[PDB]
């Protein structure tokens, strides 16, 4: 009986964004609302508080990718030559493409838990200046509590 | 026994309580919705404080009592949802099977004619500005209208301190 | 000195594994005391829903003059069927082996002065369903009294599924359409092995 | 006398299903039948329990490789844009193409051993968006249990 | 700090390793008494068999 | 005997690590008694400076 | 409240110096007053006492880098044949183009700690003889103490 566990239940990683990026830029305001898979698990509890684990998955067709996490309340990139990206502040990882990063953001919120808000954004763009690049962001919830369960949404 | 007295408040069923409109149950309806504390702003003290006070936290207990003969038909389900998604004192005159996850006690006419419900302060933050929905539906039709009757006691309340602290 | 065995740099999904922090040195939002934290999904698919047997579709017609007839009849597949939408069924969608014990319940509504006498029968798994109220009554079964008792509460046998049928002993004596409500739950004992998409 | 062990005369990896993607997709149902040099062992044993290791091996000729298991009873992929690829439940491993992945399913089973029985199945994909690799699957089978010796088949 | 040695990322079909499993957190069909377990080949090739000698 | 797990080779800012300096067996230049040292921001946030109101 | 810490106030990477190499050098005297974000929160203190981490990124776009570091009071090279390259007194690092080195100076000065002085300078060469390199370094300020807080600059 580990499987009804809410964190075998809820804390499983899955594709909760996928986006392409030229040789501009790319940014995901986090909303896991997006992958109806996942929102039709977390939307039958009101309250959840948990940490995060992003695997993101860079593939070439036709270099190196800054995937830069952006914290709540702060603001996004608008182009590629932005100050946004060279900003200190705002965490950023720079790997190769074709294999994978992965970082672990703590639980960002102002009240105690998520109500099923400001979660963050991701901004992604490749560093190399004068190829479509695919990316795949994977999400885990880590370390999850839940707290009022709700009626399962039929419609 | 089976007169619970409140403050300036008595009522014979088995903080003051706010007996809000009796609504008539009729065989055609299909219910009625009051979000707490929306159904006081405009009841008396509770009201007052409610405005002048920025931030509150408040729990409270909902008699919903049916006063009818023993010869009447039919059950209501009263359930209060926490954060209820798409009105004052007055209320919002209107899947359902699974609306029994939430805090729930059919009333039915057979049986019984009251259900009381102790809802505590449910919210993400420990205080909040003035955040619950009691529903009442009829599941099964009423067969010979009868009145319902909501009263809430508002309890076990706190409110900021800021507007009566001193800046010495 | 070290050698990298096969899969390496691999990325499986199902591997729980500790990372680096993007932002560390940040102190989140304080955890406060909110009631009715769920610990287990397994503790939430015990309480009671309404089952979608027949706001119409939850409510059980019960009609005057008729004996030996049948009121209801169904299957115990969880998976489909009445139970599809009742929150035991939309979270048995989420797992492919859910075996043990049920909880059905019922409820008559009529007036104070009505009575009749209706026998639950369970039929279990493997068998064909009754087609007659001795049938019914020959096998498991409990005689009701709705007049005695406004509510029975069955606990079906340990399954991994049979059917389950109503059946008019007595007409309906009505005072000078009345209706039962069919609840489902499952018993502490119900387990829920293999995840599902 | 380590070798008449039925760990050491069972347990080791052998080739049990060879194909060969495109830049769409092959999925394979779990069957030890298929490889006769392996069956001819396993099959003078009526009931057998082990787990499993698969150890995949992809190898291009004129990129990455979305190997994922399918648990048993659930649905197999039919396109390669299908949802199945991108669904949480079901486990994947991505790997570069020209090295190997490794992973271990459990003893997946409705009895407690298989008698020669749904072992689940394998869908493999190349990710890459707008060459032929050939994917060779090795399985051992791990921590195994025999309980009635059989007449060895003859034809 | 450590020094890859010859022989890193190469694939020995008889090397005998662990490995991450593809669903953890899974309680598989529990293990029931059959009787006559095999535990060594040696103890089978030891019955009595017919010769098809004729 | 290991494995590298995803996310190997990448470069986050905010990872803190140990690391070999460029001129080990190097003594630097002595520390000496300054006085006022700031150990923390939220001690000289706290003393009063003028609004500009008007 | 480890966040007001001034190793967290301070101590974060930050992209210092940014250059571009042909296959023919460059040198940058080290002067963390060239990037604003990071002079304006280290001028509000007189004295600041730091070791350092130095982090390079070079990508490349149409091989070996040197970046090579020079101790306070050592002469810069002045071309790509020069004999500080060979010199063994000055640090230096070998890196293939795509990846990053790393690497962390101590607290090289005169005085007790820097009065926001000499800290040195990095030398950039791709060593290949016979594409357009661009290195970004990134420098994260270690072991920090502080000393006398100044009124913040406004102009």
């Amino acid at each position: 009986g580990s499987e009804t566990d809410v964190e075998c239940f809820l804390g499983r990683a899955a594709c909760v964004h996928v986006t392409e990026i030229q040789n501009l830029f790319n940014d995901w305001k986090i909303n896991l609302s997006s992958l109806v898979q996942l929102r039709k698990k977390l939307e039958l509890f009101t309250y959840v508080r948990f940490d995060s684990e992003y695997t993101i998955l860079a593939t070439a067709s036709q270099l190196v990718v800054q995937a830069m996490y952006v914290p709540p309340g702060a603001p996004n990139p608008k182009e590629w030559d932005d100050y946004t990206w060279q900003s200190a502040s705002n965490p950023s990882v720079f790997f190769k493409v074709g294999d994978t990063s992965r970082f672990s953001v703590p639980y960002v919120g102002l009240a105690s838990a998520y109500n099923c808000n400001h979660m963050g954004s991701m901004a992604f763009r490749i560093v190399n200046e004068h190829t479509l690049v695919k990316i795949r962001v994977y999400h885990r919830a880590k370390h999850v509590e839940a707290w009022i369960p709700r009626a399962p949404r039929a419609l | 026994v089976q007169q619970i007295t409140l403050g300036n408040s008595t009522i014979t069923t088995q903080c003051r309580f706010y007996t809000l409109d009796s609504k008539t149950w009729t065989t055609g309806s299909k219910g009625w919705c009051w979000k707490l504390p929306d159904a006081l702003k405009d009841m008396g003290v509770f009201g007052q404080n409610m405005f002048f006070h920025s931030l509150g936290r408040s729990g409270y207990t909902v008699h919903v009592q049916c006063n009818a003969t023993k010869f009447h038909s039919g059950c209501l389900l009263v359930v209060v949802i926490p954060e209820h998604q798409l009105p004052g004192e007055r209320g919002i005159d209107l899947l359902l099977g699974n609306l029994l996850i939430f805090p729930h006690q059919f009333i039915n006419l057979r049986t019984n004619n009251t259900a009381t419900i102790v809802i505590p302060y449910i919210n993400s933050v420990p205080i909040d500005s003035m955040n619950v929905s009691l529903m009442v539906i009829p599941i099964a039709p009423l067969t010979v209208s009868l009145p319902i009757t909501v009263t809430i006691a508002p309890m076990c309340t706190e409110f900021s301190g800021i507007r009566s602290k001193s800046i010495v | 000195p070290t050698t990298t065995l096969p899969g390496s740099g691999q990325f499986l999904t199902t591997d729980d594994r500790q990372s680096p922090s993007a932002l560390p040195n940040y102190e989140p939002t304080p955890r406060i005391h909110i009631p009715g934290k769920v610990h287990n999904l397994l503790e939430i698919i015990q309480v009671d829903t309404l089952i979608p047997m027949n706001v119409n579709s939850y409510l059980i017609p019960l009609n005057a003059n008729r004996q030996n007839e049948q009121v209801f009849g169904t299957n115990l597949f969880i998976g489909d069927g009445v139970f599809k939408t009742t929150l035991l069924g939309e979270i048995v969608q989420y797992y492919t082996h859910w075996s043990g014990s049920l909880r059905f319940s019922l409820m008559y509504t009529g007036p104070a002065l009505s009575s009749a006498k209706l026998i639950l029968a369970y039929t279990p798994p493997g068998a064909r369903g009754p087609q007659d109220r001795r049938e019914a009554m020959l096998g498991t079964h409990v005689v009701w009294d709705i007049g005695l008792q406004s509510t029975i509460v069955m606990t079906i046998p340990w399954t991994s599924a049979g059917f389950l049928s109503c059946w008019y002993q007595t007409s309906l004596i009505l005072p000078p359409q009345v209706y039962l409500l069919s609840f489902i739950s499952a018993c502490p004992d119900f387990k829920l092995r293999l995840m599902k998409d």
